[PDB]
């Protein structure tokens, strides 16, 4: 429900993307749902790591914006020929609309997985505490959003339908990670 | 002449007579190029002969099947042309020489894995 | 040769390809000793592990047949097997536990062994039984103790 | 493909040629005259190629007696230099400038470095595109197949061996590639080719065998220049045409027998290359309609002197090709005054034609 | 301790390594082929890793027959990866990704068992 709840129709207003400041604000860890695996299997099969807390998070830390773009560029939405665009989540009152409309009007599961609260995971930034222990003190090893993600969006990719000689789509550039002294800045 | 050969894809034949009067011709030459003791040498030239003058003996070419049996003229104007394939072909190998690759060693022993005590 | 019309290929090959052909024609010299171990595809961790043993199969002792014991053999190292949870049967990750291939004498088993890159060791070869005398008429021996209270 | 023996006989044609040597045939003449019709077994082009000195001659002429086959005797500059009187042109060199002085085959063995060399084997092209295109007329108009010693497809051998021994320049290889390519894409090409494979060592002793004057005397028969054609024939020319023609390849014919060659042919089937419609082999000569052997039959009886007007590529910063302003007009004056060069052929009156008051006529496929 | 043989291939190892090379060529030439026609993760710069990784494999290989055998082979799935004969899952065969890492060490495997 993250790289569908964003490559979802319902998601977007016609080919645009409302996010909370436009997502510049929000940073985030995603990992991928194999190394979480990993991580319950690998505390399962040791006594040493019962009655502790671990915070499984990925290697690097991204902007929300910074994703998405990514993402986008990735399902070859971009905003040259497709008509990506950005608005600031707090400026449309259409998108709240829908999640409500949404939620009241399906009986068994919100569709494209938009409801409020799912808006409000959204806007919450990762805050990984300092001296917890990862999933690398678990011996898992993380993987990274460029290995996985470009595979986990070639179904939804757009023009799917072309037969593209090699070449004619350019790689995408890949995403920005974020220092921690920019996150300082970031935050002001 | 006859209506149809009975078998698809091969048609009837003008002429078998000298179809095949050429052919033999055409072998002995061959085969006469390779060494006289070669027993194959000896064989088709005398084979050859037996069918070479049956095809000139008779003008019938019911008459002629008869006398060389083997199938139908149309084959055998098909067999004449291969042995040319084939004694062309074998000027060039030399088969009468002697053994090429002598037999290894229990290369030919059935059944297999045995100890042999000596 | 004789008239017949000269084959294309041959007749008008560069006389580089017809060169080649030659050399390809060959009988090249190669050293004997050789592995075969890249090209068996034997999964790699097999070959590093795994020890063969060139052997006579034991003769069965419940029996005084021999025709059975007129081979080498090779069996491979005799890796774990468990008990099958659901069933119990026996279980086993071992493909080539289950192996067993005949030979004429160890020389042969050895020069197998060595061009599939296995690692091997030969059994002591049973000596030729010692000539055993075996006779009848010392059962009734007059001075000797070999004379039997049984018949 | 059916020898005399097969039809016990004489070749019947279908139906009365056409008198292609005497009368046109438009396109208006094709309306009651087709072409399929007279077309058989035997309707087809032989070219019997080889080395120098090969005997092709004397083999073709058998060659072309069994398979009841038109034989056209390979060209030669007595073909230009000889005038339809009889009058030999070599005389009248004293006077010509020497730039414009006949050259001819004796010349080359003599004299093989000589700037006329480029011009020689132009010309040879020409002759040779010239008769290939009559035998075209000769087979679609009568049906009977023709049997040629050298296609002009096959003469660029000739002018590429003489550029690597260095008697031609650049200028005169590029000169005669672009001739080559203006002209050769417009020609049918031949159902089959018979090659004679000589082995170079061979022909040099063969050539001796024939002790001709200036042959023997001369060098360009080299050891370099006949292994050049060996390596022309083979690598290029069959290697190109055996993707159209059948091919048949001898040690020599004009040493051995041309019946067990004839029995040789015979056995090579063509039609089954028919089947497939885009079947390179044979390609050529296929036509689906009546149209289209028409429109071939018009276009090399009726439009010959269009073919032989594609040979007017101008090329001028050659050297040697080109002829002087000066040289042309003397030329000129000698050329067209001697006997017999007046007038078209058939009107020189100085020669002995009569009847000129009352004559009107002139051939067709004729000069001028 | 040396026999007479019929090559396979080549007659020398100066044309086999000349034949192995050009092997290389047509692999490195087709990733970005391959990348594009298959479903599946992994990127050019990794494939292009797989190909070096297993050429290395063959390091101490000698024998010219031995050597030609492994580059018919080495064709021969080229050819069946030049098509698509080969699925999705026989590409990502090469990597072995279902197969988790088997510790080395003497104390690992000792607690982990046989
Ligand atoms: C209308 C919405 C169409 C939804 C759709 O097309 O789903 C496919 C597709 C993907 O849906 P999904 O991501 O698989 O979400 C699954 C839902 O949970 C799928 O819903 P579910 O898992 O809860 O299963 C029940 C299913 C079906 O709904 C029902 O069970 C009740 C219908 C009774 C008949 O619900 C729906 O499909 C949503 C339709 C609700 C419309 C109710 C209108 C009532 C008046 C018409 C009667 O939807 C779209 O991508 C775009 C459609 C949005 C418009
Ligand atoms: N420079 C040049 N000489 C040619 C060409 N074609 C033929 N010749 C010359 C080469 C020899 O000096 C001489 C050989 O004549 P042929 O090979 O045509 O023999 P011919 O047709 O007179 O009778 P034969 O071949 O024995 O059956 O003619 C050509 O295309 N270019």
């Amino acid at each position: 429900r993250f790289l569908r709840y964003y490559a979802h129709i319902w998601r977007r207003q016609f080919r645009s993307m409302p996010l909370w400041h436009k997502g510049e604000k929000t940073v985030k860890q995603p990992v991928y749902v194999s190394d979480v695996a990993q991580a319950i299997i690998n505390a399962a099969k040791d006594p040493d790591s019962a009655g502790r807390i671990y915070q499984a998070v990925g290697p690097k830390r991204y902007q929300l914006s910074e994703l998405v773009d990514w993402f986008h560029r990735l399902m070859r939405k971009d905003q040259k020929r497709w008509g990506y665009m950005r608005y600031d989540m707090r400026w449309d009152p259409t998108f709240l609309l829908k999640a409500k409309l949404n939620s009241f009007i399906c009986p068994g599961t919100p569709i494209g997985g938009l409801h409020p609260a799912r808006i409000e995971r959204e806007a919450v930034t990762d805050k990984v505490l300092t001296g917890v222990p990862t999933l690398e003190d678990l011996g898992v090893t993380l993987t990274t959003m460029e290995q996985q993600v470009p595979w986990e969006l070639r179904p939804y990719r757009a023009a799917l339908y072309y037969d593209a000689e090699l070449g004619e789509f350019e790689t995408p550039s890949p995403p920005k990670c974020i220092e921690a002294r920019d996150e300082l800045r970031l935050f002001a | 002449i006859k209506a149809s050969t009975g078998l698809t894809g091969l048609a009837v034949s003008t002429n078998p007579h000298h179809t095949l009067s050429a052919l033999y011709g055409k072998i002995l030459r061959a085969v006469s190029k390779m060494p006289q003791d070669a027993s194959y040498r000896k064989y088709t030239e005398q084979l050859v002969k037996q069918r070479a003058d049956s095809v000139a003996q008779h003008k019938d070419i019911t008459a002629l099947e008869k006398a060389v049996g083997c199938g139908q003229v149309e084959e055998l104007i098909v067999q004449a042309e291969n042995e040319l394939i084939l004694a062309r072909k074998m000027l060039g190998w030399k088969p009468w020489e002697k053994l090429v690759q002598a037999a290894p060693a229990k290369q030919w022993d059935w059944p297999p894995a045995q100890i042999m005590e000596p | 040769t004789d008239g017949g019309p000269l084959d294309p290929k041959t007749a008008l090959a560069r006389p580089e390809e017809l060169e080649q052909r030659n050399k390809l024609s060959g009988k090249i010299t190669v050293p004997t000793a050789v592995n075969l171990s890249p090209i068996s595809g034997v999964p790699e961790e097999h070959i590093r592990e795994r020890r063969v043993r060139i052997h006579i199969p034991p003769k069965n002792a419940m029996q005084s047949g021999t025709d059975n014991v007129n081979t080498w053999q090779i069996e491979f190292d005799n890796r774990e097997r468990w008990e099958n949870p659901l069933m119990g049967w026996a279980s086993s990750g071992d493909p080539l536990s289950n192996m067993n291939v005949q030979f004429g004498s160890p020389e042969e088993a050895i020069t197998f062994c060595e061009r599939n890159g296995w690692r091997w060791y030969v059994d002591g070869a049973a000596k030729p039984k010692k000539e055993r005398v075996k006779n009848y008429g010392i059962n009734f021996a007059w001075n000797k103790r070999t004379r039997v209270s049984t018949k | 493909i059916s020898g005399k023996t097969m039809r016990g006989g004489p070749r019947v044609p279908k139906a009365a040629p056409y008198p292609y040597k005497t009368k046109k045939y438009s396109v208006f003449n094709a309306i009651f005259d087709k072409t399929s019709k007279r077309f058989d077994e035997n309707s087809k082009v032989i070219c019997v190629e080889g080395p120098i000195a090969a005997g092709k001659s004397k083999f073709a002429k058998e060659l072309a007696e069994e398979l009841d086959m038109e034989y056209y005797p390979a060209v030669d500059l007595d073909l230009i230099y000889i005038n339809s009187y009889g009058y030999d042109m070599r005389k009248l060199d004293p006077q010509l400038p020497p730039s414009c002085r006949s050259y001819d085959v004796r010349n080359f063995c003599l004299d093989p470095s000589h700037d006329l060399a480029a011009q020689f084997q132009i010309r040879m092209y020409m002759l040779r595109y010239s008769q290939y295109i009559d035998a075209l007329q000769h087979v679609l108009s009568t049906g009977q197949g023709v049997v040629l010693e050298r296609s002009p497809y096959s003469d660029f051998v000739f002018m590429e061996a003489m550029f690597r021994q260095g008697y031609l320049s650049r200028g005169a290889r590029s000169v005669y590639n672009e001739l080559r390519q203006n002209t050769i894409g417009e020609l049918l090409k031949p159902h089959l080719v018979i090659y004679l494979d000589l082995p170079v060592d061979a022909v040099k002793k063969q050539i001796k065998a024939r002790n001709v004057d200036y042959e023997v005397q001369s060098k360009v028969f080299s050891d370099a220049y006949l292994s050049d054609l060996e390596q022309l024939y083979k690598q290029q020319y069959l290697k190109d045409i055996s993707t159209h023609a059948e091919l048949l390849i001898y040690d020599w014919t004009a040493g051995g027998e041309t019946e067990v060659v004839v029995e040789d042919i015979e056995r090579i089937d063509f039609n089954q290359f028919e089947a497939d419609i885009h079947n390179k082999k044979m390609l050529d000569w296929r036509f689906p309609l009546e149209a289209e052997w028409c429109e071939a039959r018009i276009k090399y009886c009726h439009e010959k002197p269009d073919l032989m007007n594609y040979f007017n590529v101008p090329r001028f910063d050659v050297p040697e090709l080109v002829r002087s302003a000066d040289d042309g007009k003397v030329w000129r004056d000698v050329w067209f005054n001697a006997p017999g060069m007046k007038y078209r052929p058939g009107y020189n009156a100085d020669m002995g034609d009569e009847g000129l008051l009352t004559k009107t006529k002139i051939g067709i496929n004729q000069g001028i | 301790a040396v026999q007479q043989v019929r090559p396979i291939l080549s007659v020398d190892r100066e044309e086999a390594r000349k034949r192995a090379l050009n092997l290389y060529k047509a692999w490195y030439r087709q990733i970005p082929y391959i990348v594009m026609d298959y479903d599946i993760p992994m990127t050019v710069e990794q494939c292009r890793d797989k190909l070096r990784e297993e050429f290395v494999k063959h390091r101490n290989v000698t024998d010219i027959r031995v050597i030609d055998m492994l580059v018919i082979k080495g064709q021969m799935e080229l050819k069946e990866s030049v098509e698509i004969w080969k699925q999705k899952g026989h590409i990502m065969r090469y990597w072995k990704e279902s197969q988790d890492p088997k510790p080395t060490d003497f104390l690992s495997k000792f607690i982990q068992g046989v």
